[PDB]
């Protein structure tokens, strides 16, 4: 029924501009205006303003009057956020939310979020390494094995074990940034009957750098 | 007319609504001397229909408009001014002093009731023919209130619903039957209705139907149907799942005819309905949490069916604009085979959602039925809270 689907996440060096789209589905655009909310990494949720999708008038929160500009491709049921002269402390996630009423006191139905990472760092493609055990039966007849996806910018990265056919007993850890780039890993635990016998592969796509890697975890023991 | 009015016709078919009156009070009152009002309504004499509302004793622009969020003070009065003029200092007429009212014309002249006083010693005095005839002191010592829309008369008898007592609980509701401003009889609320507030009424075919407000547990509205000839009544709730109070829970699939529909507690908005079998239309805010937007939906047999869903509808104020109180009135002295159902919406403006200014005030939109299916527009109060800064 109602889907607000947002653009994908961008990287932009300080000073640039970004236009984040919010494409609305399921309701009549015109009778429900749009709330733009900023959930900053640590800080929590903040109302950025509301746009009257009927007249087109925006309200900005005082914190947001200035570099921020709401607009709408009415015609296509899109609302957009534009942040000009990007400041480094604008990295965060922005949600368009539908406002139930006049002014948007209620956000029923929120979009997925578009995350911006303001950064002068250059995009780096990752290094994916098959981390196969020097055994030590990791729990009764279970072998744990892993994937270290090192040195990329920016995040996200999509790590699936064997096309996502392996879902049980995966742990993919959050990436961490060491100065300029990211390190991410994921363990998968299979039974001794499933490996080295069956082929476990760690498939890594870094779409910012157009990387898609498939590392077979070779037995190497 | 010079003879008592008798409700001898039935409603006309409601197939869409057409604009009857528009104020533009707040947009004009930015430069002219318009009075701050709230709780509007419309009522017709044999002679003219006039807009009616509770005033606050200051003009929008004067410095004394600060604080008019407040409901009752001793500077409120029930005034009257011509259909579609703004409530000006210079063309308004005070019917009485008080902070809750009802007023109606019995065919010969009119009854106006204002209620006043401290919350624990309030009084109602009933004016008949611009002279004070009878007064009634409080009976449950907690804000004696009444309709905030017109009463309806049949052969001189005009039932008026009053509530005194908590708004968050059991209160004491009584139906009074006045004639020529004197009390013929009165009775306690009888029926399955749990609480009564701000009834909106109309009459046809010798029966008066009021749609009211359950402030204590309802999201569906109590209906009181009064027999002005035997001077008795019954109360029930609208059976329909199309819930019409505000705030409200999301509309269910089966409603509740004899009980409050559960969800929002201790809140509400005044609202109306024309309940006439298949010819039933209901009004409600478009928003579920706020007084924004206003639509009219045709829900046949809504009163009695707990599965009634809308079959036609009409948008009166967009959900991107503010609405507020609504109520019913009819021109009973209009010529023709049936009665043309009309209603008004109060368009509230100011505090508290638009707190940049310090007043709360409102304007009026009213519509009346047609049998044509007419095209719809929407009808915004229209002022920009930014030009008053
Ligand atoms: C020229 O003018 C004509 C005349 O105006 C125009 O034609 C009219 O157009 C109207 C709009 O299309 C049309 O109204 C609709 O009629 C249908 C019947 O087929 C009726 O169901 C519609 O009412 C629902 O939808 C509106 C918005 O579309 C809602 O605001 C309303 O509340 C109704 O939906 C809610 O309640 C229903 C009952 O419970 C639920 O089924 C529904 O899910 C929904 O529930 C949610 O919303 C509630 C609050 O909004 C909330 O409380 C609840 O909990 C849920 O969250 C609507 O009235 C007229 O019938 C049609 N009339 C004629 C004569 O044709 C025409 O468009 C104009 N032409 C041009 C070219 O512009
Ligand atoms: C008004 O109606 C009552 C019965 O409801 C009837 O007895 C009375 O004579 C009527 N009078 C007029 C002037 O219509
Ligand atoms: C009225 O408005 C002023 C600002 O216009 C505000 O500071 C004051 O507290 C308000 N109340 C009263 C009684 O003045
Ligand atoms: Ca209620």
């Amino acid at each position: 029924q109602i889907q607000l689907v947002q653009s994908g996440p961008e990287l932009k060096k300080p000073g640039e501009t970004v236009k984040i789209s919010c494409k609305a589905s399921g309701y009549t655009f015109t009778n429900y205006g749009m709330n733009w909310v900023k959930q900053a990494p640590g800080k929590g949720l903040k109302w950025m303003g509301w746009i009257n999708t009927n007249t087109g008038e925006p309200t900005y929160g005082e914190e947001f009057k200035g570099r921020f500009a709401f607009s709408l491709e009415t015609s296509a049921s899109t609302a957009n956020l534009q942040i000009n002269n990007l400041k480094n402390e604008d990295t965060a996630t922005f949600f368009c939310a539908r406002g139930e009423d006049n002014f948007g006191s209620l956000s029923d139905y929120w979009g997925q979020g578009t995350t911006v990472t303001v950064s002068s760092a250059k995009t780096t493609a990752p290094s994916v390494y098959p981390l196969a055990p020097v055994c030590g039966d990791t729990t009764g007849s279970s072998v744990t094995l892993g994937c270290l996806v090192k040195g990329y910018f920016p995040e996200p990265v999509t790590l699936t074990w064997n096309s996502g056919s392996l879902s049980s007993g995966v742990h993919t850890f959050p990436a961490v940034l060491q100065s300029d780039l990211y390190t991410l890993s994921s363990s998968v635990t299979v039974t001794s009957s499933t490996w080295p016998s069956q082929s476990i592969t760690c498939n890594v796509a870094h779409p910012a750098s157009s990387t898609k890697v498939d590392k077979k975890i070779e037995p190497r023991g | 007319i010079r003879d008592f009015n008798n409700l001898t016709k039935g409603l006309c078919t409601i197939n869409s609504w057409h604009i009857y009156g528009k104020d533009n009070a707040v947009r004009i009152g930015e430069d002219s001397d318009v009075l701050v009002t709230r709780e509007p309504y419309v009522s017709c004499d044999p002679d003219e229909c006039r807009f009616y509302a509770l005033s606050q004793g200051t003009t929008i622009r004067g410095k004394h408009s600060n604080g008019t969020i407040h409901d009752r003070s001793q500077y409120r009065a029930l005034i009257s001014w011509p259909l579609s003029s703004p409530p000006t200092v210079y063309n308004s007429r005070v019917e009485c002093i008080g902070w809750s009212s009802t007023s109606c014309h019995d065919g010969k002249t009119r009854m106006s009731i204002c209620i006043s006083g401290p919350n624990n010693n309030a009084s109602a005095v009933i004016w008949y023919n611009r002279r004070p005839v009878t007064e009634i002191n409080t009976w449950a010592r907690n804000i004696l209130r009444t309709q905030e829309s017109e009463c309806v008369c049949h052969n001189g008898v005009c039932p008026v619903v009053f509530t005194d007592g908590s708004a968050t609980g059991p209160a004491e509701t009584r139906i009074y039957y006045f004639k020529e401003g004197k009390i013929l009889k009165w009775e306690p609320l009888a029926g399955t209705a749990k609480h009564i507030e701000e009834c909106s009424c109309y009459g046809e075919r010798a029966e008066i139907t009021c749609t009211c407000r359950d402030n204590w547990q309802g999201s569906n509205r109590p209906v009181i149907r009064i027999d002005p000839v035997a001077m008795t009544h019954t109360s029930q709730y609208i059976c329909s799942p199309v819930l019409t109070d505000n705030p409200r829970p999301n509309d269910p699939t089966v409603g509740k005819c004899n009980d409050p529909y559960p969800g929002n507690n201790n809140n509400g908005v005044k609202g109306f309905s024309y309940l006439d079998g298949v010819n039933t239309w209901l009004g409600r805010t478009i928003s579920i949490a706020s007084r924004s937007g206003y639509e009219m939906l045709k829900v046949p047999n809504a009163l009695t069916d707990d599965k009634s869903k809308p079959t036609q509808g009409q948008t009166i104020v967009l959900n991107t604009d503010w609405s507020g109180y609504s109520g019913s009135f009819m021109d009973y002295w209009a010529e023709g085979e049936c009665y043309r159902a009309c209603f008004y919406v109060e368009l509230i403006r100011g505090r508290p959602k638009e707190d940049k200014v310090w007043w709360t005030s409102n304007s009026i939109v009213s519509m009346c039925s047609s049998t044509e299916f007419l095209g719809q527009w929407d009808w915004p109060d229209g002022a920009k809270i930014e030009y008053f800064l």
